[PDB]
RNA sequence: CUUGAGUCUCGUAGAGGGGGGUAGAAUUCCAGGUGUAGCGGUGAAAUGCGUAGAGAUCUGGAGGAAUACCGGUGGCGAAGGCGGCCCCCUGGACGAAGACUGACGCUCAGGUGCGAAAGCGUGGGGAGCAAACAGGAUUAGAUACCCUGGUAGUCCACGCCGUAAACGAUGUCGACUUGGAGGUUGUGCCGGCGUGGCUUCCGGAGCUAACGCGUUAAGUCGACCGCCUGGGGAGUAC
C-alpha cells in the first residue's frame, strides 16, 4: 500500500514524471490497479489521466508490442 | 433553404423549392456576360444528336474564372449570384487592383469574405493553390486535370474531391464518383466544397418545370413500334428481350469506357 | 508477455517464466472474455452478483470464526 | 538451399487447431505444420498431443535450412500453446525468447453473439 | 488570458529548425501580450513507439499565458507544419514557472 | 456562468450597495444577464438539453422573484422591468 | 423578524451536457513478399474457403466502429442515461468563513419539456455484428436452438415516434426516532480527535400477511398530487 502522493503533498501527478508513472504500470504497460499499489482513489484517477497523457506523447508505451 | 409548397393546385402539391435569400436579386455583372443560344440537341449537320433537349428559358452565359490564375492579389466577395448555366451558385469577386471576376461559390462563402490564389495563399475555403501546396487529406473542388488548363473536376453543387495521397509528381484524388484518380500535383484546386448542397433536395413537382429547364419528354422504347426501337412492338404490353439503347447496345450493366490513353491515371474505377 | 531466455537457464524454467508472465498479464482470461458479446445488462448483472457473493462469503467467514463446529 | 540459423516459430493456437509456421526473422515462411494436417481430425485435432506432433513435423520441414535458434511467438488460447514449445525445444532448437502476441482490442469490434447450447 | 502547457514534437531531421520555431511561437504569444512562463528544449528523445515510422522526435515544452485566440492560431500552425509530428495543448490552473522532471 | 467582474458590476449597479447581493433587483438582474448570455450558447447548441434545464431553472426563479417583487412593491417592480427590458 | 427559501465571495470532486480535434489496440478489405496443402467449424459433421495458391507469416495502404488496463455494491445526472486523450461552450452539486434579501415556500389537475432500445422519413456512411433470408446440420418434423454465409439495422445529420420488468416493481417536500462496519468527496484542530455532502452492507425499536423494511423506513407525523376496488372478457371494442 503506502499511497505515496499524499505523503509527498503533490497537487498533481505530472505526466512528465515518467520515473513515478513507471512504478504504476506493469511490464506490459498496463495501469496497475490501486488495490495492488494501495493508491488512494483520487490519486489513482490523477495517475490514470497522467499515464494516458504520457502514452499520447510517446513518453510511455501503450503495450509492449508496438 | 428547402421549402415545400402548399397544395393549392395539383401542380404545386409536390413542388419543393430551394430558396437562398443571400443570392443577389438584381442583374448580373454585365461585362462578364455573353449570349449562349440554344441547340435543340442538334449538331452542325442539323440532326438531333442528343435527344430530349429543347425549349426552356433564355439564358445568358456568365464567364466564370475556372483557372483562378490571379496569384498574389487579394479579392473580396461582393455578392453571390444565381447562375442559370450550372447547379452551383457563383460569386462576383473584386480584386484589389480593380478587376472583377466570377468564381464558383464554395460552401460557407459570403459577401465580404477574402480569397486568394497562388503558392503562398492560405489554406482557407475559396483559396486556390497548386495541389502540391495543399495538405494531403484536404477537401477541394474545381480541380485541374492539366496544369493551367482550368478546373474540370468537382464543379457541380455540393461536389468535392479529397486529396488522398501525394507520390512524386502526382497526387491521388478520390472523385465524387468514387473513382481513385491521379493528376499532376501542379494542377490547381480550390479549398472547400462547392456550395448549394441542397440543390439535390429540390422537387420539380410538375412536367412544366422540366420543360422550363429545356428538357423534352422521354418516350420509352417499349411504347414504340419495332421499326423505331429494338424494344418496340407487341400486342399488349410485351418485352421479351435484353434491354438496349435505341441503337441496340445493352443498357443494363454493359460497360462502354474504351480509352487506353488515360487508363494509366485511373487508380481504381468507381464500382 | 515478452520473455528473453537468460544465459545458462534450463528451458523448463524459462517456459515457466513465460507462463507466469502470461497468467499475470491475464491474456487467456481476456481472450475468453472477448469470444462472444455480452450485453451491458448481463455484464452489470455479473459484476453485481460477484460483489454480492464476495461480501456475503466474507461476512459468513467472519461470523463462522466465532462458531465452534464441535 | 539457403541457411538461416536464426528463426521464429509462430504458434497459432486456436481452440480447434494449432498451426506452426517457422519463419526467418524478417517474416518469410520456411515451413509449416498443423495439428489438423498431422493425422488428427475432430476431437483429436485440438489436443496438446496433436500440437506436439505438429511442432515436430514443422521442425522436420525446416531441417534443410539449418536453423539453430528460435524465437517463439504464441498467439491464441488453444491447448497447443505449451506442448508446441516443449516439442520445439526437444527438437534441438535453442529457444532464445518466448513472446505472447495474442491480439487484444483496446475497447474494437463487437464480438459474435453468445452461443445458446 | 489562460494558462496553457504546450508540448510539440518535431521531425528529428529538422532539429536545427527548432530554435526558429521557438522564437516565432514566443513572438506570436508575446505580441498577443502573453507571457512565457516556462520553456524547455528537451532535444531529441527516443519515442516509446514509432510515429510515422520515426523512432525519435525533438520535444519542446512551453508554459504560456495567452488569450484563447492566439492559442488556436498556434494549434493551426502546428496542424499545417509537417515538421511538427504531434502536439498537445493543456489548460493549467496557474502559471507553471519551475523545472520539469525532464531537466 | 457570469464572471466575477460582470457579477460585481451588476451588484453595484442594481444593489443599494456593493454588499447588497441579496436584494430582489440584484438577483433578477443577475439571472437576466445569464439568460441573455446563454441565448448565444443555445442558438449554437440546440441539443444541449441538460444545460437548458439549468437555463429554464433560471427563467423560473426569475419569474418567481419578479412576482414577489410586484406583490411587495409595484413601483420597484416597474422600474426593474423597464431597466432590464422584460415584458413582465 | 430570520430559523425555510434564495443571492454573493473563495475553493473542491465528478463517464453531467453540446461542439470540434486527435491517439493507440484490434477486426475487415486491398496490393505485394515468403511459403504449401490444407483451413474453418462442431457434440460429431457438413455447408463454406483453398493448388486460379488458401490458412499461417511479413510489409504497405483504405475504411468504419468502439475506447483494454485504470475500473471500484467508484463517480455524475431529474429520469432516460453518461467511460481513451485534448481544446471550446455550458448545467448542476458540495464545503468553509462571512455578508446580503426577508417567507420570496411546498405540492401540482390541465399544460409544457425531456425521455433506453426497436421503429419511421430524408440525406450520408457501413469495418464488425446481425432481425429477414439462403444453405449445412440436428430431428419424427425443426419454418428453431448449433454451423457457414448474410440484408435492413446498428453509425452520422436533421425531423418523427413517446414506449420498456422506463424497477427500489417504493410520488414529491419537510420534521422527528437506539446502533455497527465500510466507500467516496469536502473541511477544522492536534497518524489521533471532530464536522459536512453523497453512498454500500448489517441490524435495534417499531412496522409488516409474511417475506422483509429499518435515520437513504415499508418507523412516527404533516402538505399536496397520482392511482386501486374479484378473475377472465380487456388496456380489447367503439
Ligand atoms: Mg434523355
Ligand atoms: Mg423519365
Ligand atoms: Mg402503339
Ligand atoms: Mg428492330
Ligand atoms: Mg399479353
Ligand atoms: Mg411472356
Ligand atoms: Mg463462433
Ligand atoms: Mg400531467
Ligand atoms: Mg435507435
Ligand atoms: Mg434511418
Ligand atoms: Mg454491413
Ligand atoms: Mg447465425
Ligand atoms: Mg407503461
Ligand atoms: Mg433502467
Ligand atoms: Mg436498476
Ligand atoms: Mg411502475
Ligand atoms: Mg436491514
Ligand atoms: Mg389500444
Amino acid at each position: 500500500k503506502f499511497c505515496r502522493f499524499t505523503a509527498e503533498g503533490v497537487q498533481e501527478i505530472d505526466y512528465k514524471d515518467i520515473a513515478t508513472l513507471k512504478n504504476y504500470i506493469t511490464e506490459s504497460g498496463k495501469i496497475v490497479p490501486s488495490r495492488i499499489t494501495g493508491t488512494r482513489a483520487k490519486y489513482q484517477r490523477q495517475l490514470a489521466r497522467a499515464i494516458k497523457r504520457a502514452r499520447y506523447l510517446s513518453l510511455l508505451p501503450y503495450t509492449d508490442r508496438h | 433553404a428547402v421549402v415545400k409548397c402548399k397544395p393549392t393546385s395539383p401542380g404545386r402539391r409536390h413542388v419543393v423549392k430551394v430558396v437562398n435569400p443571400e443570392l443577389h436579386k438584381g442583374k448580373p455583372f454585365a461585362p462578364l456576360l455573353e449570349k449562349n443560344s440554344k441547340s435543340g440537341g442538334r449538331n452542325n449537320n442539323g440532326r438531333i444528336t442528343t435527344r430530349h433537349i429543347g425549349g426552356g428559358h433564355k439564358q445568358a452565359y456568365r464567364i466564370v474564372d475556372f483557372k483562378r490564375n490571379k496569384d498574389g492579389i487579394p479579392a473580396v466577395v461582393e455578392r453571390l449570384e444565381y447562375d442559370p448555366n450550372r447547379s452551383a451558385n457563383i460569386a462576383l469577386v473584386l480584386y484589389k487592383d480593380g478587376e472583377r471576376r466570377y468564381i464558383l461559390a464554395p460552401k460557407g462563402l459570403k459577401a465580404g469574405d477574402q480569397i486568394q490564389s497562388g503558392v503562398d495563399a492560405a489554406i482557407k475555403p475559396g483559396n486556390t493553390l497548386p495541389m502540391r501546396n495543399i495538405p494531403v487529406g484536404s477537401t477541394v473542388h474545381n480541380v485541374e486535370m492539366k496544369p493551367g488548363k482550368g478546373g474540370q473536376l468537382a464543379r457541380s453543387a455540393g461536389t468535392y474531391v479529397q486529396i488522398v495521397a501525394r507520390d512524386g509528381a502526382y497526387v491521388t484524388l478520390r472523385l465524387r464518383s468514387g473513382e481513385m484518380r491521379k493528376v499532376e500535383a501542379d494542377c490547381r484546386a480550390t479549398l472547400g466544397e462547392v456550395g448549394n448542397a441542397e440543390h439535390m433536395l429540390r422537387v420539380l413537382g410538375k412536367a412544366g418545370a422540366a420543360r422550363w429547364r429545356g428538357v423534352r419528354p422521354t418516350v420509352r422504347g417499349t411504347a414504340m413500334n419495332p421499326v423505331d426501337h429494338p424494344h418496340g412492338g407487341g400486342e399488349g404490353r410485351n418485352f421479351g428481350k435484353h434491354p438496349v439503347t435505341p441503337w441496340g447496345v445493352q443498357t443494363k450493366g454493359k460497360k462502354t469506357r474504351s480509352n487506353k490513353r488515360t487508363d494509366k491515371f485511373i487508380v481504381r474505377r468507381r464500382s | 508477455p515478452v520473455i528473453k531466455v537468460r544465459e545458462n537457464e534450463p528451458f523448463d524454467v524459462a517456459l515457466r517464466r513465460f507462463k507466469r508472465s502470461c497468467e499475470k498479464a491475464g491474456v487467456l482470461a481476456e481472450v475468453r472474455r472477448r469470444e462472444f458479446y455480452e450485453k451491458p445488462t448481463t455484464e452489470r448483472k455479473r459484476a453485481k452478483a460477484s460483489a454480492v457473493k464476495r461480501h456475503a462469503k466474507k461476512l459468513a467467514r467472519e461470523n463462522a470464526r466465532r462458531t465452534r463446529l464441535y | 538451399r539457403k541457411q538461416v540459423s536464426d528463426g521464429v516459430a509462430h504458434i497459432h493456437a486456436s481452440f480447434n487447431n494449432t498451426i506452426v509456421t517457422i519463419t526467418d526473422r524478417q517474416g518469410n515462411a520456411l515451413g509449416w505444420a498443423t495439428a489438423g494436417g498431422s493425422g488428427f481430425r475432430g476431437s483429436r485435432k485440438s489436443t496438446p498431443f496433436a500440437a506436439q506432433v505438429a511442432a515436430e513435423r514443422c521442425a522436420d520441414a525446416v531441417k534443410e535450412y539449418g536453423i539453430k535458434n528460435l524465437e517463439v511467438m504464441v498467439k491464441g488460447p488453444g491447448p497447443g500453446r505449451e506442448s508446441t514449445i516443449r516439442a520445439l525445444n526437444a527438437a534441438g532448437f535453442r529457444i532464445t525468447n518466448i513472446t505472447d502476441v495474442t491480439p487484444i482490442p483496446h475497447x474494437g469490434c463487437r464480438p459474435p453473439k453468445k452461443r445458446r447450447v | 488570458m489562460r494558462h496553457y502547457e504546450i508540448v510539440f514534437m518535431v521531425h528529428p531531421d529538422q532539429s536545427e529548425q527548432v530554435p526558429g520555431m521557438i522564437e516565432r511561437y514566443t513572438a506570436a504569444i508575446t505580441g498577443a501580450e502573453g507571457k512565457i512562463h516556462r520553456l524547455e528544449d528537451w532535444g531529441r528523445r527516443q519515442l516509446a513507439y514509432p510515429i510515422n515510422k520515426l523512432h525519435k522526435a525533438h520535444y519542446v515544452l512551453m508554459n504560456v499565458e495567452a488569450p484563447q485566440e492566439v492559442i488556436d492560431e498556434l494549434e493551426t500552425t502546428f496542424r499545417f507544419n509537417d515538421a511538427v509530428i504531434r502536439s498537445m495543448v493543456m489548460r493549467t490552473k496557474h502559471a507553471v514557472t519551475e523545472a520539469s522532471p525532464m531537466v | 456562468s457570469l464572471s466575477t467582474e460582470a457579477t460585481a458590476k451588476i451588484v453595484s449597479e442594481f444593489g443599494r450597495d456593493a454588499n447588497d447581493t441579496g436584494s430582489t433587483e440584484v438577483q433578477v438582474a443577475l439571472l437576466t444577464a445569464q439568460i441573455n448570455h446563454l441565448q448565444g450558447h443555445f442558438a449554437e447548441h440546440k441539443k444541449d438539453h441538460h444545460s437548458r434545464r439549468g437555463l429554464l431553472r433560471m427563467v423560473s426563479q426569475r419569474r418567481k422573484l419578479l412576482d414577489y417583487l410586484k406583490r411587495k412593491d409595484v413601483a420597484r417592480y416597474t422600474q426593474l422591468i423597464e431597466r432590464l427590458g422584460l415584458r413582465r
